[PDB]
């Protein structure tokens, strides 16, 4: 034994299954049209929405 | 092959159907997506899109900078990519004041490790630095979205405003004192030899001259000093190997009404800029003079 | 909507294997000598140039004289081919041996090494992307390889062009070819050697007077330090018409060598893909 005593830390990580509870109309979400931005190359063309 | 064909006008994107529109239309199907006008389909510019930690985003939280890609020889992420307004601090061209508000703003921990990796090798910073045109959207975060253009008209996505680009006003230069209505717009790096480090200057160059001969004629008349170092080393040191006591890139064509000067404001610190709005990039690679 | 292609047709007869072999290169490039409409397929690549005698500067030459284009798809009993126009944007495969990075200048380069498809007379090739500062390295030392050529019986000048033919790049580290063979130059890489060490000798001793004349008046005043530079180097060490061909002979064979000294960026990068193989960049004259 040497002259000091240490003590140790550590970090568990653990896997978990949640519920989450709220009320009725308690956010309200407002969203428009989805809409579609082009951006063009030679051998394939692509879209954002 | 008919005459009626061959005489016929132009195809029209104009107001012919998009070809989402011609599919749906095809199936009389129906998405909630507004599908009938795309965005950016009129867009001539050529756009990339770049990743930067966040330490560099600050003063392109203003749109509107040069964006720079620089080398770093390690196994991890072997580019950086760097604004002009940091890459002043490194530069002898830049006055005490601007440099000490620079190197106060920019004192984010990555940006140090960029400055480490501009003078930690033999090399000058010819070699190490590439352009990539001009940049114009922020999305801040850990990791921060830059777009920008390589050979472009600089506007936003609805083309509601132009958008300009800003260089700070110690690097600016010009060597005439009347402007045409056009004048392109250049990139000048210049190096001193008679200090013991090779101490860079970073200039950007406004110009009425298109044709490289005579700007470069011009270049080494008003750079003689920086030449004259260049010699002098050359001589003094034997076994040591200089070249290019300047460098030049082309970066731009502007209409010459267009520039303003302006101010520049992030953090609450204010910073001097010139200004130039109906800006456009054209991209040519560095070239060497002597 | 059709667009301006380059039809080529497959004199040869193609089997279905054959195709599918080809179709893998939907974006590659391929030069064209001249730029017809209707192409045949000897044409194609850089087969028909490659010769025994002459060697890989004549192919760096006649490739900056070539006309660049890319593929577009291959179909029935036809090929299609798209020359590009300045400024627009189109999709390369990197069939170069180096990774690319967004913001990457590229340049062509003729080819030094699955192989690609051949006829009974015939074999398919096409000519490396690089980046710019690879392609400044490979010259570089290919060229001093070149030099070395005539003193490889000493043991130092094995080591030395050993370690000058191995070059290292991000994460790539091959080895391209000696420019020698039998301890012989092939003939091109002797005038372009002759051509840049000869254009170094007439420079040592011709300079000495017309420097020491304009010394007089230059008031930029660097011209007189030049004249002392020349002159250190003598410590470190005729009639007007021989003069005159001294100077014509000068400068000619300055433009020899200028077939090597200016590099074409052809290419500029967007992003890539984790497929590396396939990039997208812009065209540049």
């Amino acid at each position: 034994h040497p002259g000091f005593a240490l003590t140790a830390v550590r970090t568990d990580t653990f896997e978990v299954d949640m519920l989450l509870y709220s009320g009725k109309s308690c956010t309200s979400v407002i969203i428009n049209n989805p809409i579609v931005t082009k951006e063009e190359r030679d051998i394939s063309t692509t879209y954002h929405v | 092959m008919d005459a009626r064909a061959v005489a016929k006008r132009p195809r029209d994107p104009a107001d012919e159907d998009n070809e989402l529109v011609t599919a749906l239309k095809a199936k009389r199907e129906v998405n909630t997506i507004s599908v009938r006008y795309l965005y950016h389909a009129d867009h001539q510019a050529l756009t990339a899109r770049f990743f930067v930690p966040e330490g560099l985003v600050e003063f392109e939280a203003q749109p509107g900078a040069l964006l720079i890609r620089m080398e770093t020889g390690c196994d991890s992420p072997r580019h950086l990519y760097i604004s002009l307004y940091l890459l002043g601090i490194r530069a002898s061209n830049v006055s005490a004041s601007t440099r000490c508000l620079l190197e106060s703003v920019y004192t984010a921990s990555a940006a140090r490790a960029a400055l480490q990796w501009l003078d930690l090798g033999p090399h000058l910073l010819h070699r190490r630095l590439e352009t990539l045109g001009c940049v114009k959207t922020v999305s801040l975060g850990i990791t921060s979205l830059l777009t920008c253009v390589m050979r472009g008209y600089l506007y936003n996505t609805l083309k509601t405003e132009v958008f300009a680009l800003m260089i700070p006003k110690d690097m600016y230069l010009t060597w005439e004192e009347t402007r045409g209505r056009l004048q392109y717009v250049y990139l000048i790096i210049v190096y001193d030899y008679d200090g013991p480090e090779t101490r860079p200057g970073i200039y950007v160059l406004t110009s009425s001259i298109a044709h490289w001969q005579t700007l470069v004629d011009v270049a080494r008349g008003k750079f003689a000093r920086e030449r004259c170092s260049f010699v002098n080393r050359r001589i003094t040191r034997p076994r040591q190997i200089p070249l290019c006591t300047g460098v030049i890139q082309k970066l731009g064509w502007c209409l010459a009404d267009d520039i303003h000067t302006s101010f520049l404001v992030h953090k609450e610190l204010k910073l001097s800029v010139v200004r130039l709005d109906n800006f456009s990039v054209e991209l040519g690679d560095f070239r060497e003079f002597v | 909507a059709m667009e301006a292609n380059i039809f080529c047709t497959f004199d040869h007869k193609l089997s279905i294997a054959d195709v599918g072999k080809l179709t893998k290169l939907v974006a590659a490039v391929v030069p064209i000598p001249q730029r017809l409409h209707l192409i045949k397929h000897y044409q194609l690549g850089l087969h028909q140039f490659v010769d025994h005698t002459r060697g890989y500067v004549r192919l760096r030459g006649l490739l900056r004289n070539m006309t660049l284009t890319l593929m577009r798809r291959v179909e029935g009993n036809q090929i299609l081919l798209h020359v590009p126009t300045h400024g627009l944007l189109y999709t390369v495969l990197n069939t170069g041996p180096v990774t690319w990075e967004k913001g990457d200048a590229l340049c062509v380069l003729p080819p030094l090494f699955e192989n690609l498809l051949t006829l009974g007379q015939w074999e398919l090739v096409l000519p490396w992307i690089v980046p710019m500062p690879l392609a400044l390295e490979i010259n570089q030392r290919l060229l001093i390889m070149g030099l070395f050529s005539l003193d490889r019986s000493y043991e130092e000048v094995k080591a030395a062009v050993q370690q000058l033919q191995t070059i290292t790049f991000r994460d790539a580290t091959f080895t391209i070819p000696d420019p020698v063979i039998d301890q012989h130059l092939l003939i091109d890489m002797k005038t372009a050697c002759l051509s840049m060490s000869m254009v170094a000798n007439l420079a040592s001793e011709l300079t000495m007077t017309y420097v020491r004349k304009l010394a007089l008046e230059d008031s930029s005043m660097l011209l007189v330090k030049c004249q002392e530079l020349l002159m250190r180097l003598d410590r470190e060490r005729v009639s007007p018409d021989d003069e005159i061909a001294r100077l014509s002979a000068l400068f000619v064979m300055l433009r020899q060598l200028d077939d090597l000294i200016r590099e074409q960026v052809v290419f500029t990068v967007c992003d890539v893909s984790p497929d590396n193989k396939s990039a997208t960049c812009i065209f540049k004259g």
